[PDB]
This record gives structure tokens, C-alpha cells and sequence, in this order.
């Protein structure tokens, strides 16, 4: 539900690319150019950032069990 | 011995003893959740 | 339920030999090296280094099963030579090659870091 | 206790803060009376609440 | 103004999005329940007869109006409080609302001394409510408000909650009613049989099926008969016509034959006339009919009465049950025979039993109404007897105590809970399968289950005709989504754009027709029926018309303007046969289509503009239908409709194919269901494969719902890192698969690597698995409650003790708390205890009844819940969590039927790689492509490689000419890769290149819940049953495996007798008995005192020991119970 740490195929860190990836998309950047600026050349790492679904952002809409 | 429970609506830590109908003294909610245990559980990052 | 420990692949079991030598009776001057807790990383380099020795008539490696972490290396040499001696020289040659490759890498790293 | 035609929550005129009391209008007069006895003493959001028929325009000499 | 071909692809999908933004995915379920609460229930109450009872004083007890409040719950104190769905799923309650009905009781004794008493808002019973419906608390709530209630905004609803179980009503298919269908059975005494399942508009009795058959040739000719209801003997049609007041054969034929200039039909009916000519009056005909029945009255008077009420009530009730309607029944019965003659003379084609235009879908609306009707009658009944025994004593009665609200509540609760459709007593005559447990394994399964159909033909049936994919499943049902087991073709799945009618009253239509130039049935003369066209309404023959062309043009104009005629109304104008059948009944499956003018569409560009700004100008699908651009077409109307697959077919071609189109498809991909729309390029794969995938998509892991942390479900699989498919269809945006995916995009390489992926198997990357590749978690909820049924024995949650409890296993109970429930965050293994429950005895004065964990679980407690059930007793739920890592044996499957288990897990170092460090996460055997011909798997692997390297999401819409294999190849050659997807790999063990350039790319794979840890089973001297001392059945019971008959036959061929003996006797149920050598009956043995005697023979020395299976000893005992004497003679 949240961006993984490493790429399942190679092992490159991607956990630190999700927030930066979103910050670029809102800046009128293309999904390809954005992935290139982050240093993602292999189509394996690009898969992780382009095929991920941030579901945790929806899980945080529910109040917690403890206040 | 205390067995503090949590609520689903108010999230208030209320004490509930056995043989007592389940009901939140703070909000009256009838569903109670238990608190995380104090035991030391290990998780291997594998 | 049955996931074997990951460290079981590299750690030697108590009372288990790292390497066992069994003389092959089919042909003369041949042996089988059953090494435990290894993989293709060592079998190939030793295999290749053994083929380059002209006194070695047969040099091959196999994995009886991928789930296991052992390896079997067959070595056939000339009557004047010995297979154990070949398995030893092949290692000594590989060690020197890596030592030379290691030193030549530090120099290249140093030359690149400076300019 | 019954369908609500309209609901009016009063707010501070100058501060805009919630007053803490509201007026509930049910579709049928019978639906309200059912709440008079049951609604009184209800617990909403952890705080007990009281409920009585609004006398601002019913009881003579009420203020 | 006109939509150009380049902009069409954007317009069609835009129109589709508006549809799913207003209607939804389960609209057919919500609309059904909605119309049931608004109209059906109110009508069922008003349609009931006032119960007039008298000892004298009399009482009617007439109902006038109803009121259904929101779902509520009453505690022990009685304080009415609202109940949320999350509270019901947790407390195992029933999400139902009370039904309040107004009653008016007037006293009438004598002397016109009347006085009325009204009981406003009388609590008659509770009714379960459909989630997300109009009366549901979650109606109109925003995504934020639903989150406050711990509810998922994406949950489509359409299901109920009974005792905490999410139940969904499966739409049941049935043959249409009030319609004439002429079939022909090959093996029967009748050549052609014309039946008509008749039922009144407001159904109140079962379907009175009437048959109008023709006797097979071999007195003189072929005789026509009629098998009327409540009569066990065929009856000539003429006798029935005379029983209705038509004695003259001319008037009779005038109702059957409308054109006397057709001597072929007159010559075919002559045998029936000459067969019944002694009867020439209505009274004698009625007496004959009553005589043929199974209730022949000794006196001819009541015989005529029995026939009169039968022809007036049971025969064709839909045409009318009142008196003076004999003319309408005859006119219809005449048309019923007219259809039979046309079928025998070849002037008309026989009707197909599979044609869904002749079927109806019984949804929750028409379904729940049948129960409420039958039960409401039982309520008025129980109220009658109760008040009857009170007025007999000459005193008043209180209806508040007469109303047994338990009837409706427990009734609807039982039906929706068990599935048996009917009273609790008729648990065998009722049809099961309805109200199934909602599948919450993935969002696709939930949608499919909520859009599931069912044909009650019986899985036992071996006839392939009803299971075949009929041509009429187009646009209404998914041709691919269907089980592959013993229910092929019977269990279907609605299409994306399929909408089942909710129902409507034909009163306004009949008013418009009467106001029109249409002529009634009783006002016309039979001579005018020849050239005139008939007009039917819900199967009821209303009248005729002269210029039907402008009639439909008018009716169609009215439906397209949201006029008196609603969109759900079907208007079929059969041209060859002058019939014009209009339908307003429910269950008529239909779908939308773009209306077409002379040669152009009505969906101009100004519409697409308004649909783009849908959030601002509130221009939604409803405004599109009202503009006359779209039309809801049903299966029965498709026969008279000429569709166009795409606007390209409307253009001028070198050779005109049709040139007279009247409708057009929004998008051909809409013919697919939910589990089939997720498949990319399904038009490039073998059809069975697309079907097997539709059955796997429901078994794929993922995020079945966003609020999975609050729901305490008994079984739930959650995927760690879900990903949306790089190669996706433009329909997933509406299924919400992008938000709740059920798989991961994997870098798969189609190659043979060590042979561990052969025969539908795959090789996985152990390093990827170590980084969370396809990793998931298994949630299991254990529920328990302490019952205070009586002071004899009471259960209670409390930490058991070895000195007071009796049934305490050797397991340690230290993990439990003083309250008797384990705490979250604790590690629990198999055989461990999570709930310490003790029951008071009549190891003294209390026995242990703790709940242990299933074997081979090794999980951790996620959370614990404690609440009160309906009975005010303590109710605890413990949700255990277990992380399931994909290992050898776990099943994986792509979106094209390519299923297989992980043969072995190779590390990143042992796996192949390209020139760059890209190892394939999965490796499959290419042998699975040619036989299955799943080209879509290859194109998906290609479009995925282009999308990842290009920075987009591949559009794999099934029918899209703008995307082929050539364009994808050219785009891939621009990023430095082979245009055909192939790529050079290096052997990971030796680094040497692979002679064959392997095919590799991203492919969306799925993990299935069918793991090996949940299937691995072993047994060695375990428990046994009670009846027969044989191993148990199931892993939960540590049962053994079945050595079936086929195995007995196999080992017989091998000649292995000892094995066959060891398996069936020594390893299953070895036993020893003592029999008398004289009578061979089991003697009475006592090995402790060493005495053996047979009471029968009175001997105690001629005994013999026999080593026989216990099942055989049980068999002989079961035979001796039938007085059979199986004597085991050892000599
Ligand atoms: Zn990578
Ligand atoms: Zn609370
Ligand atoms: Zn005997």
C-alpha cells in the first residue's frame, strides 16, 4: 500500500523517490522525464514508481484505535 | 489485573472487570478493543 | 512450516566435513570432490582453471540438487599427475590471479581518483 | 425516533461558535413525542444530552 | 458538431465514465431493493384483504399506510439507537430496520353503532436493508464521512448483513411469464406444445401453467387439446371455448382464425371440432371439464361450479380473474392456438428456451416481495386466530399483542441466512443457492458476486443446450466469465453496461394507448384482426391497431424524451408477425446503446463537451438519456434492432452492407464482465483461457477493501505491495482496479531454465521474494461467546486452572489474561489457546471449553474485540495475523490463464540477466504458449516493456485498431531494445551467453490464495469417527486420505492383494469379533472373564474369532436391523 524500499528485480532504493516523483508530476512533468531525473534508467525500477498505488494515503483517512 | 479496554467511537481507555456488561462509561459504545500486550515480541526483518 | 533457514546454505553442520574425496574406480587417476555449503561460484572457476592444466584429462562440476548447497567436482589427471594436486594448484593459481587483480584494481582506483 | 423534516443548529451571532443546542423538526407530531422520553438522557459523542419539547413558542409565559 | 473518428475513442470512454459515475456497478441490486421498499411492500399491504372476523361484533383491521425508518438496534434497556454496518459486522447483528404500519380498527356490532380507532406507527416487523440503498445510513455520505464510520468509500454495496455475514442475493433466471411459447418435444404424445406461464400483475399465487398441445399423427387428423390447471386430463380446446360462452363454431374460429380465407388453418382445426360436437352449450362443457378433473363431483351442479371458478381464476390469471372477462380469455386462448397452428404449418419458427428475451431475472426486489407476501399472509392469519378465540368470549382484544412481529423478522432473516427460499418448514422444496456469502477475497470477486446470475436448471443436468453460449448473451452477459466445473453456462456474470429492469406499472401506457387510435379488445370485431396489428402489454392482449409504423415512432419518441414511457420500457414491433409486444415487467435485462439517425449518430460534439465538465454543470448520464441520444435496449428488442459495432460502419463504403442502421454500440469491450475486463488483449488469446482467468481473478490476492483493518473477517488475504497493471484496459478505471489492484507487475522471462518451470510451473527470484515480491498476510478471525442459556450450565471467559477445570489439554494457558482472552501482539502457534472458556458442570463443578488455534498456523494476534451479541452475552473476536511468503508450491497466474506453481526459488546470482543487471523475477516454460495460444501474454509482456521505458500506462483495450503488434515493436526499437521483445541473457551459473535470445518483459502476475501450507496434509494413527472407526475427513480434523474404489480397481490390476488389504483393513479400521460356528451370528464375547456364548444356539464352545473391518461389522448390524441374517460361516 506504500512505496517499497528496494526494487524487487535489481535492488535499487525507490522508497526515497515516491515523494519526489509526486512533486514532479504536479510540476507539469511527464512520467518518463520525471523517472529520468530521479536516476531510474532500467525499466525494472521505473515499473515500481509508475505502477505503484499509494493506498496508505487512504488508510490514514480512518481514525486510529487510540487517541 | 486492570484489563484496560479501548473504544471504537471515542477511543477512551476504560477499565472493565469480568462479569460486567460491556459498555463505555465515557460514550456508552458496546464494542471494546484490547490494548497491545507488554510482552517482548521479536520480528526478524526477513 | 518447512522454510529451511537461510544461513543453512553457507554454515557447515557440526560433524560435517567441508570437503570429501572419493576415489573413482571406473577409470584410474580420478577423484570426486564433494564440497558442502558451496555453489556454482567456486565450481566454475575451479573447473575452468583445471581445464587449462594439460595434465588434467577431465574437469567438471555439478550440483546434485539446487535446494542443497553442496557440489561435486570430478577430476581426472594423467598417471604421472594426481587429481588432488590439480585441485590444489587450481586454487593457488586462482588466489594469485585475484591477488594480482586486486592490486591492479587499487592502482586503477587510485589513478582515477587523482586524475 | 422518526424522520426529520428540518434541523436547525444555532450558532453564536458574533463569534460564530456553536451554541451547543439545536432544534429538530420531525415530519409527524407523533414521531416527536416518542423522542421526548427516549431522547432525554442520550449519550452523543461521550457527553450526555437532554431533550424536551421546545417551549419558546408553546408554553404561555416562557422565556 | 459531428464526432470525428480520431476523437471517437475519447468520446465513447467519456460517455462510459459518466454511466459508471451515476449508476455504478451494482445499480441493479440497489434499484431492485429500492422499488421493493417504496412500492412493493406498500402494495403488498394494500393488496391484502381486510380480515373480517365475528363471533355479533365484527372487526376488519384494515391497513392503510406503512413507514420504514432507518436501521436501528434496541438494547436490553430499550434505548433506541442507530446501528452502523460496521457495528453489525462486528456484533454479529442483523442490519435491519423496523416497519411501521398504520392500522384502523372499526367496531361494528349492530344498530349502526360504529367507531374507528387508529393505531399509528404499529411495529409490524423488521426488514433487512441493502447497504448503500436509499434507506441505508451510508446514502449520500461523502468519502470523508464514510471514513469516520470506518467504511470504505469504494464498497459498492448491494448486499445485506445477517448475523455479521455479508449476504448477497443472486439473480435467479426464470422463463418469462404471460407469454406464449410454442416448443416441440421429440419424445412425447404431442407434436407441438404451446405453454404460457401466467401470473397476475401483482403476483399472489404460483404460476398457473396452461398447455395447448397438438396430438401427434398416429383419429382422422391431428386433434388439439388443452391441459388446464387443476385438471389431470387433456381437454379439447373447443370444450373450453364453449365453457366460456362461445358455442357457435364460427365465433370460436373467429377468435382462433382471424382470416377465414386461409383454408390450410381451417383444415388443421377441423379434427378438434369434429371431436367435440355433442356439446353445444356452456353448462354441459363446464360439466365435462369438471368430470375430467381429479375432483369429479357426484352432482353435475358443483361440477359446473368447480369448472367455472377454474376457468375464471386459475386459467390465464394475467388476463383477468374477475367475472365478465370470458371474452378476453377466449381471445388470448385463440391467439394461443393461432401460435400452435403457425408452428405446425411452418409459418413461424419455434421459440428457443435459451433466448433471454423469453427469460426474466429475479432480483432482490421481485424476490423479497414473494417472501413478504407469503409471510404477511401468515401474520394476518396468526392475528385472525388470536382475535378469533377472543371475540368468541364476547370481549375486546388488543392488536398490539396479536401482531407476532417475530414472523417477518425471523423469516426474512432465515431465508437470507441459509438460502432456502421458502418457509422454515419447507427446507427441501425450496431452491437453495440464493443469498450466498459475499466473497471478500478481492474487489473483483465482490463486484462479480454482486453482479452474478444463476439459472435453476440444476448442475445435475447433462444437457449442453442450456449451458451453451447463446447468441443472446451479447452485451448483457460476459461470454468468458463463467465457472469451468460442474456449473458451466449456468452461473453467469452480468456485463459492465448491463442493467436489469426494476419494474413499472403499465397503467400510464394503457392510458396513452386508449387515448390513441388503438381499439380495445372487446370493442373490436374479429374480422378486423386480419389486417390489423396486435398490441400486447406485459403479455396481456390489450387491443389492435391499423398504422403501427407511426405508433412505434411515437412511443419511441416518448421514451427518448423521458416522457410517460420510462427508459426501462421495451417496445418490440414484430413485422412479419403483426404482434407488437410492450413490456414493463422487472428482470428484463437490457443495456444502453447510441441511437442512430438516417446515417449519423445523435451523440454530437456538444454533448462530449458537457460530459467533460461533468463536475461543474452537473451534466450526467441521465441528462444524456433524456436528450434522446441513448436508448436502453433489451434482448427481446435486439432482434428488431440493427446495430453498428462502431461509427466507422456508418460511413459510405464501396459496397453498402446495411445502409439502414438504427442503433450503434458505445464500445464493443462492454460485452465483457468484471473479471474479464481486467484481461489485456483478450481478443488475442484462446477463449477458454480468458474464462479460466475470469475464475482466477476472483482468487487473486490484493486489497479486497480499503477498511480491512476494521473488518474482522474469518478469511482475508492482503497483499503487501499491490501495483496497478502497466498494461491495463480503459475499463479498470471504472472497476476501481487501479485503486485496489490484485497483483504485481513482474519482469518475467519466457525460457526453460533448469527445467523447474515445466508443465505449467514457474521459477521465482528468491531475492525479489526477500524484498517483498508477492508477499502477503493471512487474517483469520476466531469468534466465541459465553452462553447463559440456563442456570444448569453457564459459560464464561476466564483463565482456566488445572485444579478446577476438567477438559484442559496439555497446552499451556499462560498467554491468556485474567479475562480469558489473549492479548494482541502475542505470538501464537498451532495447538495454542486464544480464548479460555469454562462451562459449569451439573476437575469439579466446571469443564474447560477453550477455543484452540488451527494446526499449522504460526500466526500473531493482530487485535482483539469484545462486545455484546443480540442476547446480551459477551462476544469476543480475535483476528490472527500470519505472514505468508511466496514459496515452492504457491500458485501464481497471469491475466491470460497462464497458471502455475513456483517450482523453485533461485537467487539473483543464480538467475539469468541481460547486458544490464535486470534479472527476471519470474521464469515460465514457453511450452504453455502454443497449446493455449495466449498471444496476449506476449503482447502484454511487450506493451509493458514499452510503457516502463516510455513513462506511461499501456492501453490494452481489446478492440482498438490504433494499437497493434507492429506499432508496439517500432516504439520498443527507439529505447535500445529488440523490436520483438527478445533480449540476450547470460547464464547466471557460468556467465556464458544463451544461444537463444530470450523473451523478457514486464507482465502483470497474480498470487492465488491456494497456497501449499493450507493444503499440505499428513496422518499417522490419528483420530477416527464415531459411527465407523475410520479416519476422519479434513485437515482441521487430522483426517486421512480416501482410498476410493478406483484405487481398489487399480491395485487389483497390479495384483497387489496385501497392499489392498493393508489399506482397507489394517490401516483404516481393523476389528475383531466372535461368531458362532453354527448360526454365524456375532456372539457375546468377554475377553476379561474368558467366556464366549451365543444366546441363540445356546452354545459356548463352538466360537470362532474373525478379523474383519468395523464397517463390515456395522453393515451386518445394519442388515440384522432389517431382519436379514448374514451368517459368517467359517467352515
Ligand atoms: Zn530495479
Ligand atoms: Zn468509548
Ligand atoms: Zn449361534
Amino acid at each position: 500500500m506504500i512505496i517499497p524500499v528496494r526494487c524487487f528485480t535489481c535492488g535499487k532504493i525507490v522508497g526515497n523517490k515516491w515523494e519526489a516523483y509526486l512533486g514532479l508530476l504536479q510540476a507539469e512533468y511527464t512520467e518518463g522525464d520525471a523517472l529520468d531525473a530521479l536516476g531510474l534508467k532500467r525499466y525494472c525500477c521505473r515499473r515500481m514508481l509508475l505502477a505503484h498505488v499509494d493506498l496508505i494515503e487512504k488508510l490514514l483517512n480512518y481514525a486510529p484505535l487510540e487517541k | 489485573q486492570p484489563m484496560i479496554y479501548i473504544c471504537g467511537e471515542c477511543h477512551t481507555e476504560n477499565e472493565i472487570k469480568s462479569r460486567d456488561p460491556i459498555r463505555c462509561r465515557e460514550c456508552g459504545y458496546r464494542i471494546m478493543y484490547k490494548k497491545r500486550t507488554k510482552r517482548l515480541v521479536v520480528f526478524d526483518a526477513r | 512450516m518447512n522454510a529451511p533457514p537461510a544461513f543453512e546454505s553457507f554454515l557447515l553442520f557440526e560433524g560435517e566435513k567441508k570437503i570429501t574425496i572419493n576415489k573413482d574406480t571406473k577409470v584410474p587417476n580420478a577423484c570426486l570432490f564433494t564440497i558442502n555449503k558451496e555453489d556454482h561460484t567456486l565450481g566454475n572457476i575451479i573447473k575452468s582453471q583445471l581445464l587449462k592444466d594439460p595434465q588434467v584429462l577431465f574437469a567438471g562440476y555439478k550440483v546434485p540438487h539446487p535446494l542443497e548447497h553442496k557440489i561435486i567436482i570430478r577430476v581426472q589427471t594423467t598417471p604421472d599427475y594426481s587429481p588432488q594436486e590439480a585441485f590444489t594448484n587450481a586454487i593457488t593459481d586462482l588466489i594469485s590471479e585475484l591477488s594480482l587483480l586486486e592490486e591492479r584494481f587499487r592502482v586503477a582506483i587510485k589513478d582515477k581518483q587523482e586524475g | 425516533y422518526g424522520p426529520i423534516k428540518r434541523i436547525h443548529m444555532v450558532y453564536s451571532k458574533r463569534s460564530g461558535k456553536p451554541r451547543g443546542y439545536a432544534f429538530i423538526e420531525y415530519e409527524h407530531e407523533r414521531d416527536m413525542h416518542s423522542a421526548y422520553k427516549h431522547a432525554d438522557g442520550k449519550k452523543i459523542d461521550g457527553r450526555r444530552v437532554l431533550v424536551d419539547v421546545e417551549r419558546g413558542r408553546t408554553v404561555k409565559g416562557w422565556r | 458538431d459531428e464526432i470525428t473518428p480520431d476523437l471517437w475513442q475519447e468520446a465513447c470512454w467519456i460517455v462510459i465514465s459518466s454511466y459508471f459515475d451515476e449508476k455504478g456497478l451494482v445499480r441493479q441490486q440497489l434499484d431492485s431493493f429500492d422499488e421493493f421498499i417504496q412500492m412493493s411492500v406498500q402494495r403488498i399491504v394494500e393488496d391484502a384483504p381486510p380480515i373480517d372476523l365475528q363471533a355479533p361484533p365484527r372487526y376488519l383491521l384494515k391497513f392503510e399506510q406503512i413507514y420504514l425508518s432507518k436501521p436501528t438496534h434496541w438494547e436490553r434497556d430499550g434505548a433506541p439507537s442507530p446501528m452502523m454496518p460496521n457495528e453489525a459486522r462486528l456484533r454479529n447483528l442483523t442490519y435491519s430496520a423496523p416497519l411501521y404500519v398504520d392500522i384502523t380498527k372499526t367496531v361494528i356490532k349492530e344498530g349502526e353503532e360504529q367507531l374507528q380507532t387508529q393505531h399509528q406507527k404499529t411495529f409490524i416487523g423488521k426488514i433487512p436493508i441493502m447497504l448503500r440503498s436509499t434507506y441505508c445510513l451510508l446514502n449520500g455520505l461523502t468519502d470523508r464521512d464514510l471514513c469516520e464510520l470506518n467504511e470504505c468509500p469504494l464498497d459498492p454495496g448491494g448486499y445485506f448483513i445477517i448475523n455479521g455475514s455479508e449476504k448477497v442475493l443472486i439473480a435467479q433466471e426464470k422463463m418469462a411469464t404471460n407469454t406464449v411459447y410454442v416448443f416441440a418435444k421429440k419424445d412425447s404424445k404431442y407434436a407441438y406444445t404451446g405453454e404460457c406461464r401466467s401470473c397476475l400483475e401483482n403476483s399472489s399465487r404460483p404460476t398457473s401453467t396452461i398447455w395447448v398441445s397438438m396430438l401427434a399423427r398416429g383419429a382422422i387428423g391431428q386433434r388439439i387439446v388443452a391441459t388446464l390447471p387443476y385438471i389431470k386430463q387433456e381437454v379439447p380446446i373447443i370444450i373450453v371455448f364453449r365453457a366460456l360462452g362461445f358455442v357457435s363454431d364460427r365465433d370460436i374460429l373467429e377468435h382462433i382464425i382471424y382470416d377465414f380465407e386461409d383454408p390450410e388453418m381451417m383444415e388443421m382445426v377441423k379434427p378438434s371440432l369434429d371431436e367435440a360436437f355433442v356439446i353445444q352449450e356452456q353448462n354441459v362443457a363446464l360439466n365435462f371439464i369438471g368430470s375430467r378433473g381429479a375432483k369429479p363431483g357426484v352432482t353435475k351442479e358443483k361440477r359446473i361450479k368447480y369448472a367455472k371458478e377454474v376457468l375464471q381464476k386459475e386459467m390465464l390469471p394475467h388476463v383477468g380473474v374477475s367475472d365478465f372477462c370470458e371474452t378476453k380469455k377466449a381471445y388470448f386462448l385463440g391467439y394461443m392456438v393461432h401460435r400452435l397452428l403457425l408452428a405446425a404449418l411452418g409459418r413461424r419458427e419455434l421459440d428457443d428456451r435459451d433466448h433471454y428475451g423469453n427469460k426474466r431475472l429475479d432480483l432482490a426486489g421481485p424476490l423479497l416481495a414473494f417472501l413478504f407476501r407469503g409471510m404477511f399472509k401468515n401474520l394476518l392469519k396468526e392475528v385472525r386466530i388470536y382475535a378469533q378465540k377472543f371475540i368468541d368470549r364476547g370481549k375486546d382484544f388488543n392488536l398490539e399483542l396479536a401482531i407476532k412481529t417475530r414472523i417477518i423478522s425471523d423469516g426474512l432473516k432465515y431465508s437470507l441466512a441459509t438460502g432456502n427460499w421458502g418457509d422454515q418448514k419447507k427446507a427441501h422444496q425450496a431452491r437453495a443457492g440464493v443469498s450466498q456469502v459475499l466473497n471478500r477475497l478481492t474487489f473483483a470477486s465482490t463486484l462479480s458476486h454482486l453482479r452474478r446470475l444463476n439459472s435453476p436448471i440444476g448442475r445435475d443436468g447433462k444437457l449442453a443446450k442450456p449451458r451453451q453460449l447463446h447468441n443472446t448473451l451479447w452485451g448483457m452477459v460476459c461470454p468468458a466469465e463463467t465457472p469451468e466445473g460442474h456449473a458451466v453456462g449456468l452461473v453467469k456474470n452480468l456485463a459492465l453496461m448491463a442493467y436489469i429492469s426494476v419494474g413499472s406499472q403499465p397503467s400510464p401506457i394503457l392510458e396513452f394507448l386508449e387515448e390513441w387510435s388503438m381499439e380495445n379488445l372487446e370493442e373490436i370485431s374479429p374480422a378486423a384482426i386480419a389486417d390489423a396489428t396486435k398490441i400486447f402489454v406485459n403479455g396481456c392482449w390489450v387491443g389492435i391497431h391499423k398504422d403501427p409504423e407511426q405508433l412505434m415512432n411515437t412511443l419511441r419518441k416518448l421514451r427518448r424524451q423521458m416522457d410517460i414511457i420510462v427508459s426501462e420500457v421495451s417496445m418490440i414491433r414484430d413485422i412479419r408477425e403483426r404482434e407488437i409486444r410492450i413490456y414493463t415487467d422487472a428482470g428484463r435485462i437490457c443495456r444502453p446503446l447510441l441511437i442512430v439517425e438516417k446515417q449519423k449518430l445523435l451523440l454530437k460534439k456538444r454533448h462530449i463537451d458537457q460530459l467533460k465538465e461533468r463536475e461543474y454543470n452537473n451534466y450526467s448520464w441521465q441528462d444524456l438519456v433524456a436528450s434522446g441520444v441513448v436508448e436502453y435496449i433489451d434482448t427481446l428488442e435486439e432482434e428488431t434492432v440493427m446495430l453498428a459495432m462502431t461509427p466507422d460502419d456508418l460511413q459510405e463504403k464501396e459496397v453498402a452492407y446495411c445502409s439502414t442502421y438504427t442503433h450503434c454500440e458505445i464500445h464493443p469491450s462492454m460485452i465483457l464482465g468484471v473479471c474479464a475486463s481486467i484481461i489485456p488483449f483478450p481478443d488475442h488469446n484462446q477463449s477458454p483461457r480468458n474464462t479460466y482467468q475470469s475464475a482466477m481473478g476472483k482468487q487473486a490476492m490484493g486489497v479486497y477493501i480499503t477498511n480491512f483493518h476494521v473488518r474482522m473477517d474469518t478469511l482475508a488475504h492482503v497483499l503487501y505491495y499491490p501495483q496497478k497493471p502497466l498494461v491495463t484496459t480503459r475499463s479498470m478505471e471504472y472497476l476501481r482496479f487501479r485503486e485496489l489492484p490484485a497483483g504485481i507487475n513482474s519482469i518475467v522471462a519466457i525460457a526453460s531454465y533448469t527445467g523447474y518451470n515445466q508443465e505449467d510451473s514457474v521459477i521465482m527470484n528468491r531475492s525479489a521474494v526477500d524484498r517483498g515480491f508477492f508477499r502477503s498476510v493471512f487474517y483469520r478471525s476466531y469468534k466465541e461467546q459465553e452462553s447463559k442459556k440456563g442456570f444448569d450450565q453457564e459459560e464464561v471467559f476466564e483463565k482456566p486452572t488445572r485444579e478446577t477445570c476438567q477438559g484442559m489439554r496439555h497446552a499451556i494457558y499462560d498467554k491468556l489474561d485474567d479475562d480469558g482472552l489473549i492479548a494482541p501482539g502475542v505470538r501464537v502457534s498451532g495447538d495454542d489457546v486464544i480464548i479460555g472458556k469454562t462451562v459449569t458442570l451439573p476437575r469439579y463443578t466446571k469443564r474447560d471449553c477453550s477455543t484452540f488455534l488451527r494446526t499449522s498456523e504460526t500466526g500473531i494476534v493482530d487485535q482483539v474485540m469484545v462486545t455484546l451479541n443480540q442476547e446480551g452475552y459477551k462476544f469476543c473476536k480475535i483476528r490472527v495475523r500470519s505472514v505468508r511468503i511466496p514459496q515452492i508450491g504457491d500458485k501464481f497466474a497471469s491475466r491470460h490463464g497462464q497458471k502455475g506453481t513456483c517450482g523453485i526459488q533461485y537467487r539473483q546470482e543464480d538467475m539469468p540477466f541481460t547486458c544490464e543487471g535486470i534479472t527476471p523475477d519470474i521464469i515460465i516454460n514457453p511450452h504453455a504458449i502454443p497449446s493455449r495460444m495466449t498471444i496476449g501474454h506476449l503482447i502484454e509482456c511487450l506493451q509493458g516493456k514499452v510503457s516502463a521505458n516510455k513513462g506511461e500506462i499501456g492501453d490494452a483495450t481489446p478492440f482498438n485498431d490504433a494499437v497493434n503488434v507492429q506499432k508496439i515493436s517500432n516504439l520498443l526499437s527507439d529505447y535500445g531494445y529488440h523490436l520483438r521483445g527478445n533480449e540476450v541473457l547470460y547464464n547466471g551459473f557460468t556467465g556464458r551467453k544463451i544461444t537463444s535470445q530470450i523473451f523478457i518483459g514486464p507482465t502483470y502476475y497474480q498470487r492465488l490464495k491456494h497456497m501449499v501450507d493450507d493444503k499440505i496434509h499428513s496422518r499417522a494413527r490419528g483420530p477416527i469417527q464415531i459411527l465407523n472407526r475410520q479416519p476422519m475427513e479434513g485437515r482441521s480434523r487430522d483426517g486421512g486420505l480416501r482410498f476410493g474404489e478406483m484405487e481398489r480397481d487399480c491395485q487389483i490390476a497390479h495384483g497387489a492383494a496385501q497392499f489392498l488389504r493393508e489399506r482397507l483393513f489394517e490401516a483404516s479400521d481393523p476389528y475383531q469379533v466372535h461368531v458362532c460356528n453354527l448360526c454365524g451370528i456375532m456372539a457375546i464375547a468377554n475377553t476379561r472373564t474368558h467366556t464366549y456364548e451365543c444366546r441363540g444356539c445356546r452354545n459356548k464352545t463352538q466360537i470362532s474369532l474373525v478379523r474383519m473391518p468395523y464397517a463390515c461389522k456395522l453393515l451386518f448390524q445394519e442388515l440384522m436391523s432389517m431382519s436379514i441374517a448374514p451368517r459368517m460361516m467359517s467352515v
